[PDB]
C-alpha cells in the first residue's frame, strides 16, 4: 500500500480571489500573506470534474452519503506564496495584494454605482501538494487519467468568484510525481 | 541624500514656492522618468542595456533643457542635486539604484504638489 | 521510550464538539485511533501495536521550550492567576511542585505562552440546489489553528524497542496523511523530528509518592475501588463517530465514555485499558486508556 | 458557614449553534441561574431556615449561615447526595453542584482576628475538594456502562445523551425555547408539580401573569413566586429574584478586576465584619442587577448574562460600542473609581453560532480616540462627499504600510483631496507619531 | 462537455481610457506596469449593447433581468430561473509584439491628452488631464465559451460576434462620446481545447 505525492506550482494568469473573509481575500491573521485554501481547491476540481459525466468522482473525493463506505482517496492541501514570488517582489517593491475599482450601472437610471474586489497579484506562484493514496494497484492508472483531465479543465477555467468576469485564470508548472510511502512506481505518472 | 528630500519644506517662501515653481512646467520630467521606469520594470536583470543607458542621457538632456527654458525649475534642479545624482546613475549602470532615484524624484515631486498656490 | 515532536506549517483544526470549534491540543484517544487505522491502511499486524504501545497526551511547544499540562495537586497560599494557567514549562515543572514559583512567576510564564493563534474559516457549499435549480448556498465555518514557524505538539511513549520501530514506520506513513478534523480539506500535515531533552527524559525518571496522570485513562472494573482512594481528579466526557464500520454513518457513534483528564493526582497507580466502546458494528472500535506516569 | 458551587458554567452555557441565538442564550442563562435559585431555596427549606440566611448568590456560588449541628450535618449530606444523584441522572458532566461548609464562631464573625477571611478561604479551598472529588467509584462505574439506543445531537442543544423525539427536537431543549418566548411578556414564575421546566428536586417550572398568581394564594397551592425584578408585590411567596432581563453585531464581555479581593481582603483589618462584607455583596449584587436594566435603555442591545462579576453583552456594533462605554463610565462614578472592569468588544458576523462568538472576548480610548480624533474625523468627511470607502481605503493603505515613502505617498493623496488644509495636516501630523498614526488608524477603521 | 477557446488580438483606434484607478490614470498591470483592459469591461459593455439590442422592458431594466438569449449567454443566476453563466470573458495583456515595436521606435505607452472647458455666462476655461492609452497598440484577449447544450453553439457564436461588432463601432472606456477608445479586433481564432467537439465551421468576425 503506497502513497503518491504530487507537488508543483500554480501561476495566477488572470488575478486570483478566494475571500474567505468576505472584500478581503484570504490571509493568515498573522503572516498577511495570500494563501489558497486547498479546499476551494478540491471544490472546483470536483464540480469541474463531476461535471464532465460518477463512481469516479466518488473514488476521487468520496462521499460516503449513500451508506457505501470508500473513504476520499485524494487530499489536497492550500498552497502559499513560495519564497521565489515574495524574494522577487520585496527586491521589485511589488505589492502583493491589488486593488480593483469596479462600476455597476443602472438602466432607466444610468447612474454608477462604485465596486471594490481584492484580486491577488499577477504572475505571483503558489507551491501546491497533492497526495493520492493509491488503495487499488490495478486502477491508479485510470485515476490519475482522470486527474489529469480535472487538472486540464482547470487550466482553461478560473477559480473563485468573478471567473465570468474576468479573473482566476491559473496555471501549472514544474509539476513533479514522487512515491512517499510504499515501494510503488512513479516514474510514467504524468501530469501537465 | 534625504535632506534634499526634506529640504522642499525648507523652500516654502513668501507666497511662491522655488520661487513659484509649479507642476505644469515639471509634467514633462515626470513622464519621461515614468517612461524609463517602465522599460527599467521589463528589465529582468541589473546591467542596464546600453540603449537604456542612452536612455538616461537623453534623460539629462532633456533635465538641463527643462532647466533652460524655466528658471524656479532650474533652482530645483540644482538645488536639489539632480545633475549630480543623475551622472551617478548612469556611472553605477545599476536597476536597483535606478529604482531608488525614481522613488527619490517621485518624493520630491509629490511634496512639491502639496505646496502649490 | 522516545518522543516525537511534531511540525505542520499548514494549519490544523481539532475541534471538541462542533465543527466550528478549535483546540491546540489533542488526547491520547484521538493520536491512538488515528495511529491504529494508519496501521490497518497500511495493514500491518496490529496487536503488537494494540496491547504493548504506551502514548501520552499530546502537548504543545514552541521554539525551545517544551511544556507539560498543570497537576492539580492543592497549594495553600492567591488563587486566581494559578486558574488561568494551564501549562508549565519544564524549567519551572519541579519548582510549582515544591511551591517556588511565584504568582508574578506565573504571570511572566502566562505571558509567554504566545505559541499561536484560533481563527474561523468560512466556508461555502454549492453542491445542494443552488446550482441545480432555484435554491441558496450553505455557508458554515471550521475553527483552525495555526502553530508558530517553530511551534507544533509531542508525545511522550514507551514500550519495547521492536513496538518503538514499528511506531516509528507507521509515524512516517502517516506524517503525510492529516490528523485533527477536516483532513483531506487542506488541514493538518507534519514532518517530524524526534528529539532527546535530557532535562524532560530526568523528569520522566524521577520517582515519588504522587504520580501525575499525563494521558486519558480509566481504571478497569476491579481497581477503581483502590484506585480512587486519595486523587484529585477532572472528569472529560469523550464522544465521537466512527470509520467504514456500518452501512450509516450518522446512526454509527461510539457511546459517549468518561476518563480522568491529564492534570489528576493519583495516590494508587493503575495500569489502565483499551476499551471497546462497540455495538452494532461489523468491527471492534477502540477507544484508549492506558497511563503513562511522571513519578513525582 | 456553608457555600455552593455550580461547576459547568461556560460549557452548558455555551453550546449553542442554532438559528434562536438570542432567544437561546437568554433562557438559557436564566434557566442556569432558576436552577441555582431552586437548588437554594430548597436547601433552605429542608434546613428550616429563613431566607434572611442566604447572604450571596453569583455565578454558580451562593453563601449561607447555617447552624453547627449533627442533625444539620446529616441533613446536609442527605441533600448533597441527593442533589448529586438528580445532576447525574441529568448531565453526569455538564453541571455539578459541590457545597462545603465550615465550622466558627461568631467570635471570628467580630473580626477579631481577622479569621472570618481565613474562614472564607478555607471554604474556598474546601469548595474546590469537593469539586476535585466529584463522583465515587460505583457512579463511574455505572457511568461508563451504560449502552443505550439514542438519536442525536439537538441542533440547538449540542448534546447527544439526550433524546430527541420529532424534528430534531429533545425534551428539555424544547422548553428552554418555550420559557424564552415567555421571558419577555410574562414576567411571574411558579414552582408547580406540573410545568415545562425541569427542576433537580422532582419539580417544574411555569410561567404566569400577576393575576394568575392571585388566583394560586387563593388556592394555597405550595408555590413560590420567581419574578422579573417586580418590587411591591407582596402576593403569597413574592420572591423578588433578581435578574436583568432587556432587549455586524458586536459583543462585549467585562469583568471586575479586583473583586477577589474585594470580597474577602475587602477592606482591611477594621471592617471585615459579616453583616459588612454582606451589604458589600448586597450593594454589588443590587448595582449589577438593577443598573444594568436601568442604563440599558437607550442602547439596541439584549442583556444576555449579567452577575456576580460577569458581564455578557450582544447588540449593535456601534451600540455595543457606545453602551460599553457609557457602562464604564457609570461604574466609575458607582464604584466611585475604586473599583475596575476589564472589558473587551469584537465584532462578529450576523448568524454565526455564539457558542463560538463567546470563546473569542479606556480613558485613553474615550479621550483620544473617539472624542478627538473620530468627531474631527466625522465632521472632515460631513463636509466633503464622495469621499468613499475607496478614498478612506486608500488611506488605510498607506497607514498599513508603515515605509517612509509611504508617508510620501500619503502626504500627496491628501493633497489630491480637496478637505480643508487644517483636516489634511492634521492628518498628516497624525499619521508622523506612530501613537497618533495607530490612533487615527483605529479611528477610521471605526468610521466605517 | 467541451470548452471552446478563442482568441485574437485588440487593436485601439482611437486612445483608449479604462482608467479604474481613479491625475485620472488608466488601469495597469502591477506586474509590468502596462495598460490592461479588464475583463469585466468587455464583458460588460457587450452584456449592455446586446442587451440593448433586444426588447428591454423598464421593469426589466430595473430588475437587469434581460432577453432570455442573452441571459443564457451571460448568465444572471439571481432568482427563481437561474441561468449558470456560459461565456468567461478572460482580461487583455498588452501583447509582446506591440511592446517590442514601442521600444524600437521609443514611442511612449500612454499620452496625457490635455483638454479644456468654456463654462457658460463666463466663458472661463477650467483644464483637464487625461491619460489616454496610445492608439495602435494591441492587446491579447481570451474568451472561453463553454456548451452546456451541443445544439445551441452556432446561434451563442452569432450573439457575441454581434456584440464584437457593436463594440468595434461603438467605444469602451471613458470619453467614448468625446472621442475616446473606438476599437477593433484583429486575427480572431477558434480552437476546441477540452471535449469532442469541432469548431471549424465557426467564425467570428
Amino acid at each position: 500500500y503506497s502513497k503518491i505525492k504530487i507537488s508543483g506550482t500554480i501561476e495566477v494568469v488572470t488575478g486570483l480571489h478566494i475571500g474567505g473573509g468576505g472584500s478581503p481575500v484570504v490571509r493568515d491573521l498573522q503572516t498577511k500573506l495570500p494563501i489558497i485554501p486547498g479546499s476551494s481547491i478540491k471544490g472546483k476540481m470536483r464540480n469541474l470534474l463531476a461535471k464532465h459525466f460518477d463512481e469516479r468522482v466518488l473514488r476521487l473525493f468520496g462521499s460516503s452519503e449513500k451508506g457505501n463506505i470508500q473513504r476520499a482517496r485524494l487530499q489536497i492541501s492550500d498552497a502559499f506564496f513560495s519564497e521565489k514570488t515574495k524574494e522577487h517582489f520585496a527586491q521589485n517593491d511589488i505589492a502583493y495584494t491589488e486593488t480593483k475599482f469596479e462600476n455597476t450601472i443602472n438602466r432607466l437610471t444610468a447612474v454608477a454605482n462604485p465596486r471594490q474586489i481584492e484580486r491577488v497579484t499577477r504572475g505571483s506562484e503558489f507551491d501546491f501538494v497533492f497526495i493520492y493514496n493509491v488503495d487499488e494497484e490495478s486502477q491508479v492508472e485510470d485515476d490519475f487519467e482522470n486527474i489529469e483531465k480535472a487538472i486540464h479543465l482547470l487550466e482553461n477555467d478560473y477559480l473563485g468568484g468573478g471567473g465570468t468576469r474576468g479573473n482566476g485564470r491559473i496555471q501549472f508548472k514544474d509539476t513533479n510525481i514522487e512515491t512517499v510511502v510504499g515501494e510503488y512506481d512513479s516514474t510514467n505518472l504524468k501530469i501537465k | 541624500m534625504t535632506f534634499a528630500h526634506e529640504v522642499v519644506k525648507s523652500n516654502v517662501k513668501n507666497q511662491v514656492l522655488f520661487n513659484g515653481l509649479t507642476t505644469s512646467k515639471l509634467r514633462n520630467l515626470m513622464e519621461q522618468v515614468n517612461r524609463l521606469y517602465t522599460i527599467a520594470f521589463n528589465s529582468n536583470e541589473d546591467q542596464l542595456n546600453e540603449e537604456f543607458i542612452d536612455e538616461l542621457e537623453y534623460l539629462k538632456i532633456k533635465f538641463y533643457y527643462e532647466a533652460g527654458r524655466e528658471k524656479s525649475v532650474d533652482e530645483f534642479l540644482k538645488k536639489t542635486l539632480m545633475f549630480p545624482i543623475i551622472d551617478r546613475v548612469i556611472k553605477k549602470e545599476s536597476k536597483k539604484f535606478f529604482l531608488d532615484y525614481c522613488k527619490y524624484f517621485e518624493a520630491l515631486v509629490a511634496y512639491a504638489k502639496y505646496y502649490q498656490k | 521510550t522516545k518522543v516525537f515532536k511534531l511540525s505542520f506549517k499548514t494549519p490544523v483544526h481539532f475541534g471538541k464538539k462542533r465543527l466550528s470549534d478549535g483546540e491546540m491540543t489533542i488526547t491520547a484517544d484521538t493520536l491512538f485511533s488515528a495511529l491504529f487505522i494508519e496501521t490497518l491502511q497500511l495493514g500491518k499486524d496490529t496487536d503488537w501495536l494494540l496491547n504493548d504501545l504506551i502514548i501520552s497526551d499530546t502537548f504543545p511547544y514552541e521554539n525551545e521550550l517544551y511544556y507539560l499540562p498543570k497537576p492539580l495537586i492543592k497549594i495553600d497560599s492567591n488563587h486566581k492567576a494559578f486558574k488561568k494557567l494551564k501549562y508549565v514549562p519544564v524549567h519551572h515543572y519541579n519548582q510549582y511542585l515544591n511551591g517556588e514559583l511565584s504568582a508574578e512567576d506565573a504571570t511572566d510564564l502566562n505571558d509567554i505562552f504566545n505559541i499561536g493563534y484560533f481563527s474561523l474559516q468560512t466556508k461555502v457549499s454549492l453542491i445542494a440546489q443552488e446550482t441545480d435549480s432555484s435554491a441558496d448556498s450553505e455557508p458554515y465555518s471550521v475553527g483552525t489553528f495555526t502553530f508558530e514557524p517553530e511551534a507544533g505538539l509531542y508525545f511522550i511513549a514507551k514500550g519495547s524497542e521492536e513496538t518503538l520501530d514499528h511506531l516509528n514506520n507507521i509515524m512516517t506513513a502517516l506524517q503525510y496523511s492529516g490528523l485533527g478534523g477536516k483532513r483531506n480539506a487542506g488541514y493538518g500535515q507534519f514532518e517530524y523530528e524526534i528529539i532527546n531533552n535530557q532535562q524532560l527524559s530526568k523528569l520522566l525518571n524521577q520517582n515519588g509518592k504522587h504520580s501525575i496522570l499525563l494521558s486519558t485513562a480509566m481504571a478497569k472494573k476491579e481497581e477503581i475501588e483502590s484506585a480512587l482512594k486519595e486523587a484529585r481528579y477532572i472528569l472529560t466526557k469523550r464522544s465521537g463517530f466512527v470509520q467504514s464500520t456500518n452501512y450509516s454513518e450518522m446512526l454509527v457513534k461510539k457511546s459517549d465514555f468518561y476518563s480522568f483528564s491529564s492534570g489528576s493526582v493519583f495516590k494508587n497507580i493503575f495500569n489502565g485499558d483499551i476499551f471497546n466502546v462497540g455495538h452494532n458494528g461489523k468491527h471492534p472500535v477502540y477507544r484508549y486508556a492506558k497511563p503513562l506516569w511522571l513519578e513525582v | 458557614l456553608l457555600s455552593m458551587d455550580m461547576s459547568g458554567i461556560q460549557d452548558f452555557i455555551y453550546n449553542i449553534s442554532g438559528s434562536k441565538a438570542l432567544k437561546s442564550l437568554r433562557s438559557r442563562s436564566f434557566y442556569l441561574e432558576l436552577m441555582l435559585e431552586v437548588i437554594v431555596d430548597q436547601l433552605l427549606e429542608r434546613l428550616e431556615l429563613a431566607r434572611a440566611n442566604l447572604l450571596y448568590t453569583g455565578g454558580g456560588h451562593a453563601y449561607l449561615l447555617v447552624s453547627n449541628t449533627d442533625k444539620v450535618k446529616k441533613k446536609i449530606t442527605q441533600f448533597n447526595n441527593e442533589l448529586k444523584k438528580w445532576f447525574m441522572s441529568e448531565f453526569t458532566t455538564d453541571l455539578s453542584l459541590s457545597m462545603a461548609f465550615e465550622k466558627c464562631s461568631g467570635d471570628d464573625l467580630m473580626n477579631t482576628s481577622g479569621n472570618y477571611r481565613t474562614i472564607w478561604r478555607n471554604v474556598s479551598s474546601k469548595l474546590s475538594d469537593i469539586k476535585a472529588h466529584k463522583y465515587s467509584a460505583e457512579d463511574i462505574l455505572k457511568l461508563n456502562h451504560f449502552h443505550s439506543y439514542g438519536d442525536r445531537e439537538c441542533k440547538e442543544c449540542l448534546r447527544s445523551d439526550i433524546d430527541i423525539n420529532d424534528d430534531g427536537l429533545c425534551s428539555i431543549c424544547e422548553g428552554i425555547i418555550n420559557i424564552s418566548n415567555d421571558l419577555r411578556d410574562k414576567s411571574f414564575f411558579v414552582l408547580s408539580e406540573t410545568g415545562k421546566l425541569k427542576m433537580p428536586f422532582n419539580k417544574f417550572i411555569s410561567v404566569i401573569d400577576y393575576e394568575e398568581a392571585e388566583m394560586l394564594v387563593q388556592n394555597n397551592n405550595q408555590v413560590r413566586i420567581y419574578s422579573k425584578n417586580k418590587p411591591y408585590i407582596g402576593i403569597g411567596i413574592s420572591t423578588n429574584l433578581w435578574m436583568c432581563d432587556y432587549d455586524r453585531l458586536g459583543v462585549v464581555r467585562a469583568d471586575i478586576d479586583n473583586l477577589g479581593a474585594t470580597f474577602i481582603s475587602g477592606i482591611p483589618e477594621k471592617y471585615n465584619s459579616i453583616s459588612r462584607t454582606a451589604t458589600l455583596s448586597r450593594q454589588l449584587s443590587l448595582f449589577f442587577k438593577y443598573e444594568l436594566n436601568h442604563l440599558l435603555e437607550n442602547y439596541q442591545i439584549t442583556a444576555i448574562y449579567s452577575g456576580g462579576d460577569d458581564l455578557f453583552l450582544i447588540g449593535a456594533w456601534d451600540d455595543i460600542i457606545e453602551a460599553s462605554i457609557y457602562i464604564n463610565d457609570k461604574f466609575k462614578e458607582f464604584t466611585l473609581d475604586k473599583l475596575t472592569l476589564s472589558a473587551g468588544v469584537g465584532m462578529f458576523s450576523g448568524k454565526y453560532p455564539v457558542s463560538k462568538m463567546a470563546f473569542e472576548t479606556w480613558d485613553e480610548f474615550k479621550k483620544n480616540i473617539l472624542e478627538e480624533k473620530l468627531l474631527v474625523l466625522q465632521q472632515g468627511f460631513s463636509q466633503t462627499d464622495e469621499h468613499g470607502k475607496a478614498f478612506i481605503y486608500k488611506m488605510l493603505a498607506l497607514l498599513r504600510n508603515n515605509e517612509a515613502i509611504n508617508i510620501a505617498r500619503l502626504a500627496y493623496l491628501l493633497a489630491r483631496s480637496k478637505m480643508n488644509e487644517d483636516f489634511t495636516s492634521k492628518i498628516f501630523n497624525w499619521a508622523q507619531n506612530d501613537k497618533d498614526k495607530n490612533q487615527l488608524i483605529t479611528a477610521l477603521e471605526y468610521y466605517i
